[PDB]
């Protein structure tokens, strides 16, 4: 078992433990992940009976950071890029992994390419008529930042009175979890129980009560466009959207106390062609005046050392099953064909 | 035909090359100096020297081609490829210890046998004379069994009763069905049996 | 209905202003008392950061220049 | 000669379109409170309320569906144009389905909203009165290459003239959409083609939930009564190809629309022949847009089934909501 680590705890991960699996439990995969890991690696997950993810340097970087924040200064944007399919997704679901287990606050927003396109309920905001709703869409995401941060709900209470409607109010001092609940059972109240969080989430950090992490993937929506329409068929600005006009202020380093870690991706973006991956390309002028100053990471290929143990964890899974594949033969074609490209060596090795 | 009859078809297995010259036959030997002299024609796109090459699944996705489009017929052979081999480990999974032993989980091994399950071994062939076709039995050739399947399974993945279910679901359950001996193509394979013993009495034409 | 386009210049700029919001930040939380922003815009680490910018923004993206970028943040940053 | 795409169909529903909430999303655009003001000063009771909250029962029965479909459909109209005037300005066509012709003519301005609506609620009233008068029914039916309708309806009386009953009627009422008809006539007809439909090869069958046979004979006695409604109106040239039901072509003159509005209730409704002729083109030539002013989206679907490429500049006007509050 030379592709595993009997080290599954992300606060000792170091340089000896790179191109290693780790596995995640299933009670962390189903409290920190309800939400985050790839669509084609929860079918692993399922198919493995199990859900370990390599380390790598990209993470340990990203990590070694993490470890050295001051908490004092203003939050630190960290913007994971790389070309498509190199593991940038899963290096961040690595230090959410990392954080959640640290009882840092996670903000996790898995893709944010699904608020600007295919939205079927649109409405306009009570509280700001000039914005407009996404009720499945805020809703869908409470339930799992619910799922992930049960135990703060109870702990962190508001510092406001939030008035949802003449019969209905949150008044101070309740805990947040009633707010997210009022988002859970009402939808229309939905998007606006977001924002509220995200408001009090970024305030309460900076008093010092807990540490949050932001790690929002697909980043570069948040500065572009939008494929969403009005009635008369014109163009809705990604800044009209109210869960996406509060998602920005929390890029924004004018809170400390936590991190802000997000990843970018050319997958599910709108108006950007196959082989934009470096960030101004894919933020636009916008988007990287926003997040200017950050710290961007690269993520790569596979390296030798991380594909033969890519290979070798899969064929202790027995998962490929071709005769020739577990050759020497078979592993240089399919390190030809994938050019140790992560995602497409999981695509070729899924049907051998 | 834009080759001249002079070209020859490329030989494109490469362990045929490396087969020593103390091993090659006076006659392996003379066809190997006469392939020296001919022309050869360009290797279509297509098969290769990969070892995970397999002519029978090509010849498949080239069955389920419709106008020319190849890459989605590659794509839904992989996507019952990967179904098949989920499926199966699905249920290795859940079997006991000493069920496990009979579970197959290669995709490969699941298609050929498949595949072979529904091979006829006697089809009709119709004769003229007389004004009247005449339906003779006839033991079916290799090729034609195995085109025969290939066919069988495809139209019958490709029928309408399947509202909206995707093409790869369908083939993948047909196939891990004719794995087991049951399936309507089977009993497709059944019915032409069936209806070439009920035909016994033209069964010695032997010059269709 | 006339339109107008130019290079980039840093003065004046989104990321000046940025940089200089981020270090008075840094400077309060390190409890210094140092606001002159000219003080802090003409050090060194400030050169090479408007210099990584200037050059992203005029010129080619690349990695080397993103990495440029990067180097020049994490001096600024204070992240090692 | 516009591009087609430039230019834009109006489609209006009929009967079975009534849903509780009608008018809602509509109310604050521009012009269509006094619409309803106008319906009430006609009708003699609030049009309004049934349509926003109503029982569904009373908005079911046949005195209330076609008025309030009417009123609805002018609405959405006035909502279009407020939204999109191009769309409104662009028009080349125009058709209704059973009731949501007498609206195309009011958007066509060959009629007014005050006498379409008087001529459809006594159309509406004396239907009802027919369908009281002798029970008749409907039913939907969807077939295969092997079914045969004209077949199926001589059966269909064959049945009940055993049991004994005079000159029974069943005849295909409405064509829609291919293979797919809805018979009109005698319970006991529809019935026996329930129970034969393996019979006579029908995959799917469906009674629709209507009063009586519509488009059918049985009808007649309510020819009289919307026929007197329509000698006072002074019906004027259409401003828009408006298409007819009866015929399922363009009406020409203005000298005709009378008795072809009255031949309509006695007649099946030819729908997919106006398709055909609105939207029949050679294999690469653009369609026109086309919107559904009115509720629900039916047309939508039975567009999709007779023409796929138009249907795919296909939008609806929606009458229960509407996304900004103007
Ligand atoms: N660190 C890792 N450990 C294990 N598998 C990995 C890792 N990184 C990538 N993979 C494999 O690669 C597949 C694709 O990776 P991932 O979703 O992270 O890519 P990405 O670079 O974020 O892609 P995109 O540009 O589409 O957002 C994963 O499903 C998994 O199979
Ligand atoms: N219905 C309601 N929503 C609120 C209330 N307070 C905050 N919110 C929501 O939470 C978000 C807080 O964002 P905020 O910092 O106040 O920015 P701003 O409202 O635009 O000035 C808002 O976008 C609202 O959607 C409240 O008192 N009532
Ligand atoms: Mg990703």
């Amino acid at each position: 078992a030379i592709s595993r680590t009997n080290e599954n705890d992300p606060a000792k991960h170091g340089d000896q433990h790179e191109g290693q699996h780790y596995n995640i439990s299933p009670q962390d995969l189903e409290t920190v992940f309800p939400h985050g890991l790839p669509p084609r690696f929860v079918m692993q997950v399922k198919t493995f009976s199990e859900a370990c993810l390599m380390v790598r340097k990209p993470a340990l970087e990203l990590l070694h950071y993490l470890k050295n924040t001051s908490f004092a200064y203003p939050a630190i944007r960290y913007l994971l890029y790389g070309e498509k399919g190199t593991g940038k997704t899963l290096s961040l679901c690595h230090v959410i992994h990392f954080c959640a287990k640290q009882d840092w606050l996670i903000l996790h927003i898995p893709d944010a390419h699904l608020w600007v396109k295919n939205c079927r309920d649109l409405l306009q905001s009570s509280y700001n008529k000039q914005r407009f709703d996404q009720p499945l869409e805020a809703s869908t995401w409470l339930k799992n930042f619910k799922t992930t941060n049960e135990r703060f709900l109870n702990q962190i209470k508001v510092q406001e009175k939030y008035v949802w409607n003449k019969r209905e109010s949150t008044e101070k001092g309740s805990p947040l979890g009633e707010v997210v609940e009022q988002g859970i059972t009402r939808v229309r109240n939905a998007t606006d129980a977001v924002g509220i969080v995200l408001k009090e989430l970024k305030r309460q950090s900076s008093l010092g009560m807990f540490h949050l992490l932001v790690a929002v993937d697909g980043i570069n929506a948040l500065w572009g466009r939008t494929t969403l329409k009005r009635e008369d068929k014109s163009p809705i600005a990604p800044e009209e959207l109210a869960l996406v006009h509060n998602l920005r202020k929390m890029m924004k380093n004018d809170w400390h106390g936590g991190a802000i870690v997000s990843a970018l991706s050319q997958t599910g973006s709108l108006f950007k062609p196959r082989k934009a991956y470096l960030p101004q390309e894919l933020l636009g002028k916008e988007g990287f005046d926003a997040l200017d100053p950050f710290i961007p990471i690269l993520v790569s290929n596979y390296n030798p050392k991380e594909f033969e143990s890519c290979i070798q964890y899969y064929l202790e899974n027995n998962w490929l099953q071709h005769e020739k594949a577990p050759t020497e033969e078979g592993k240089k074609e399919l390190l030809f064909l994938s050019n140790a490209n992560p995602s497409l060596l999981e695509r070729h090795c899924a049907y051998l | 035909s834009r080759y001249s009859p002079e070209f020859k078809d490329p030989l494109i297995d490469k362990e045929y090359y490396r087969k020593p010259v103390e091993e090659l036959t006076e006659e392996e030997k003379y066809v190997r100096e006469l392939k020296k002299t001919q022309l050869i024609k360009a290797a279509p796109a297509g098969k290769t020297s990969s070892v995970f090459e397999d002519p029978v699944i090509s010849k498949f996705t080239n069955m389920m081609m419709i106008g020319g489009n190849k890459v989605l017929a590659r794509s839904l052979m992989i996507q019952t490829l990967e179904a098949v081999k989920r499926k199966q480990f699905e249920k290795y999974h859940a079997a006991s210890a000493e069920e496990q032993a009979t579970i197959e989980r290669n995709p490969y091994t699941i298609f050929h046998q498949a595949l072979k399950n529904c091979e006829p071994m006697i089809g009709l062939v119709p004769i003229l004379k007389g004004g009247r076709f005449y339906q003779v039995p006839v033991p079916l050739p290799d090729r034609r069994r195995r085109f025969l399947a290939m066919k069988w399974m495809i139209t019958e993945c490709r029928d309408k009763k399947h509202q909206r279910t995707l093409m790869p679901e369908k083939l993948s359950h047909k196939l891990l069905e004719a794995f087991h001996n049951q399936g309507p193509v089977i009993k497709r394979k059944h019915d032409l049996h069936k209806m070439a013993e009920a035909n016994r009495a033209l069964a010695h034409y032997r010059w269709w | 209905t006339e339109a107008d386009m130019e290079e980039y210049i840093w003065e004046n700029s989104s990321s000046e202003r940025n940089i200089l919001e981020t270090l008075l930040q840094m400077k309060a939380a390190e409890k210094n008392m140092e606001i002159n922003k000219e003080e802090l815009l003409g050090t060194k680490e400030i050169e090479e950061y408007k210099k990584s910018v200037v050059s992203l923004k005029n010129e080619e993206e690349n990695e080397n220049s993103i990495s440029q970028y990067k180097e020049s943040v994490k001096r600024l940053l204070n992240v090692t | 000669r516009r591009m087609p795409g430039q230019c834009s169909v109006l489609l209006f529903p009929g009967q079975g379109s009534q849903v509780v909430g009608m008018g809602r999303g509509l109310l604050n655009y521009p012009r269509v409170r006094e619409l309803y003001a106008a319906a009430r000063r006609v009708l003699g009771y609030d049009l309004l309320e049934l349509s926003l909250h109503g029982p569904q029962e009373t908005l079911d029965r046949t005195v209330h569906c076609q008025p309030a479909i009417f009123v609805a459909s002018l609405a959405a109209v006035e909502k279009l144009h407020h939204l999109q005037p191009s769309v409104i300005e662009n028009c080349v066509a125009a058709a209704g389905f059973s009731v949501g012709e007498f609206a195309a003519l009011v958007f066509a301005g060959a009629m007014e909203f005050a006498e379409g609506l008087y001529a459809v609620k006594i159309r509406a009233e004396a239907m009802q009165e027919a369908s009281e008068a002798v029970p008749s029914g409907m039913l939907s039916v969807l077939g295969q290459p092997q079914s045969k309708f004209n077949f199926a309806c001589l059966e269909a009386r064959e049945h009940c003239k055993s049991l004994g009953i005079e000159n029974p009627v069943c005849e295909v009422s409405n064509y829609l959409f291919p293979d797919c008809r809805v018979i009109s006539g005698h319970q006991e007809a529809l019935r026996f083609l329930q129970k034969n439909s393996s019979k006579f090869h029908f995959r799917r069958t469906r009674m629709l939930p209507v009063s009586g046979a519509f488009h059918t004979r049985l009808m007649e006695p309510a020819v009289e009564p919307l026929t007197q409604a329509l000698k006072a109106v002074d019906i004027k040239k259409p401003l828009v190809s408006v298409y007819s039901n009866v015929h399922a072509h363009r009406y020409r003159h203005p000298g005709h629309i009378h008795k072809l509005l009255a031949q309509q209730l006695v007649s099946p409704v030819k729908w997919e022949q106006t398709m055909h002729a609105i939207y029949e083109r050679k294999k690469g030539r653009g369609f026109p847009q086309t919107f559904e002013v009115g509720p629900g989206r039916q047309l939508g679907a039975i567009l999709k089934s007779c023409n796929m490429q138009a249907w795919k500049s296909y939008s609806a006007v929606d009458v229960l909501q509407t996304l900004e509050h103007v």
